[PDB]
């Protein structure tokens, strides 16, 4: 059917910048939203913001602006997250989830309806 | 700006139905009709149970149901089996374009 | 009551018709004279816009 794949675990030192990729298959991933969220082991969910993988349009919640980068690949079919200047309160798991359609006519950018998950990548900081 | 108010844990015994609720803001909850619910497994990606304040999706029996009443949105559980071991949580639209999270519900079963 | 709307084509707000469309026109033989028709009933039209 449909899947959403990431890369492998990653620990890394405070002060360098993790790269996390997303591969989404099985169906047209550029009509649909892109959306990525945190959970830190033992505590809940924390959300960080969403792409649009048509124009690549992004937006990010508070407490994240100024250290996230969110690109995209559409030929190869990825997600691609640039998070910088880690910390050792970053210490969590990362997953991609798929949002709401892209429908050109209404913003559907905002609407909880994450369907399918990633597996989630472990990324830790010592 | 804070994360929505949940309480820490509840419990109930096979049969028996229970209420997991939510209060928020009103510029969150209160205005817009977008709130969904989330559990999970432990060491596994959590699953959508219920799509606007109350929808049912595709796999997912009629177990559960939800309903808003002014600040407050509640879900209900309907016959409480052994598989109800998970952690709930509660999302809503929060403005700007922008999703904040509940805190976390974890139920045990008797 | 008469409404001043600015509009250039499809009229908006006004008074319809009674019984049937009514077509008026000046002369109908030249073809620089804006004919303009009257409907008897409306139908609906809805416009929107993003957020700024
Ligand atoms: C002015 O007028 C215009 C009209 O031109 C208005 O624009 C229209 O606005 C409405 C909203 O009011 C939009 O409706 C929404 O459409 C989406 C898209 O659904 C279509 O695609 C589905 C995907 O399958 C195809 O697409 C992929 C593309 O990659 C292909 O690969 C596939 O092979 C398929 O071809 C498809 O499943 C849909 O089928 C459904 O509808 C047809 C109708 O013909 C039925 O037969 C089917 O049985 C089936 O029911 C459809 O073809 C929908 O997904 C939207 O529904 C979601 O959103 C609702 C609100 O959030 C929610 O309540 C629904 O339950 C549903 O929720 C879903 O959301 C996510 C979507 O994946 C998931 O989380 C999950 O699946 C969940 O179930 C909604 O119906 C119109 O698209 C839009 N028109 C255009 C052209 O964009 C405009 O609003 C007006 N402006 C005004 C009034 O101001
Ligand atoms: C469309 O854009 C407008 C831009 O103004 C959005 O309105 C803004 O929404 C946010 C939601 O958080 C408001 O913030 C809140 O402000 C109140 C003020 O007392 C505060 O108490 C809250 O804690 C919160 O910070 C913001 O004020 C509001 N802007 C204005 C001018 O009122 C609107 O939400 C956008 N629409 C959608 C659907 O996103
Ligand atoms: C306009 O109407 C008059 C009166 O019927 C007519 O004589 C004249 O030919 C018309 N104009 C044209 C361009 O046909």
């Amino acid at each position: 059917q449909v899947q959403l794949v990431q890369s492998g675990a990653e620990v890394k030192k405070p002060g360098a910048s993790v790269k996390v990729s997303c591969k989404a298959s099985g169906y047209t991933f550029t009509g649909y939203y892109m959306h990525w969220v945190r959970q830190a082991p033992g505590q809940g969910l924390e959300w960080m913001g969403w792409i649009n993988p048509n124009s690549g349009g992004t937006n990010y919640a508070q407490k994240f602006q100024g250290r996230v980068t969110m690109t995209r690949d559409t030929s190869i079919s990825t997600a691609y997250m640039e998070l910088s200047r880690l910390r050792s309160d970053d210490t969590a798991v990362y997953y991609c989830a798929r949002g709401g359609w892209i429908s050109l006519y209404y913003d559907s950018s905002g609407y909880p309806n994450f369907d399918y998950w990633g597996q989630g990548t472990l990324v830790t900081v010592s | 700006q804070s994360a929505l108010t949940q309480p820490a844990s509840v419990s109930g015994s096979p049969g028996q139905s229970i209420t997991i609720s939510c209060t928020g803001t009103s510029s969150d909850v209160g205005s817009y009709n977008l709130v969904s619910w989330y559990q999970q497994h432990p060491g596994k990606a959590p699953k959508l149970m219920i799509y606007e304040v109350s929808k049912r999706p595709s796999g997912v029996s009629n177990r559960f149901s939800g309903s808003k009443s002014g600040n407050t949105a509640s879900l209900t559980i309907s016959g409480l089996q052994a598989e109800d071991e998970a952690d709930y949580y509660c999302c809503s639209y929060a403005g700007s374009s922008t999703v904040i999270f509940g805190g976390g519900t974890k139920l045990t079963v008797l | 009551g008469i409404r001043p709307v600015v509009s250039t084509q499809l009229l908006l707000n006004g008074s319809l018709a009674e019984k049937e469309i009514v077509i008026r026109s000046e002369n109908l033989t030249n073809n620089a004279k804006i004919i303009i028709v009257h409907l008897h009933t409306p139908v609906e039209i809805v416009c929107t816009r993003p957020n700024n």
